[PDB]
């Protein structure tokens, strides 16, 4: 269970996080979109984790 | 004089800010407006209204919050 929700929160997260980059004024600070009935809560675990995985996933790119 | 002293205690009581203080008086400290006050220290915002970011652009002079350049845009 918790793999699946963190992989759907957690491109949820990134493609709401793209949008602040390209973007502007998107309030990423914790309160999300968590309306996708699959994803449910966001934990405050994610961003952590988020920031990681996708850190290291730039470092695998090619 | 009262007054004065109750807008130098909303520039105090938040930060070197003073739209806040502004917002803060005219929508209330606490009541409706206590979350606007609070919603303000996450950008300009849309929780906050009608009158309240618009009176809070029409002080857009002196000075010198960042949301006062960060009202607009």
């Amino acid at each position: 269970d918790d793999s699946m929700k963190s992989m759907n929160k957690l491109d949820v997260i990134d493609k709401q996080f793209q949008k602040r980059i390209n973007g502007e004024w998107v309030s990423t600070d914790f309160k999300d979109m968590p309306v996708n009935e699959n994803t449910g809560e966001f934990k405050h675990s994610d961003m952590v984790n988020y920031a990681n995985k996708k850190l290291a996933e730039i470092d695998s790119m090619d | 004089n009262a007054a004065a002293k109750q807008l130098a205690g909303l520039v105090g009581k938040f930060d070197g800010d003073e739209l806040k203080a502004a917002l803060a008086y005219n929508q209330g400290e606490g009541r409706l407006g206590n979350p606007q006050l609070e919603a303000y220290s996450k950008g300009d915002f849309a929780s906050i209204s009608e009158e309240g970011r618009n009176y809070m652009r029409n002080l857009l002079d002196v000075a010198k919050s960042p949301m006062a350049g960060q009202l607009e845009t």
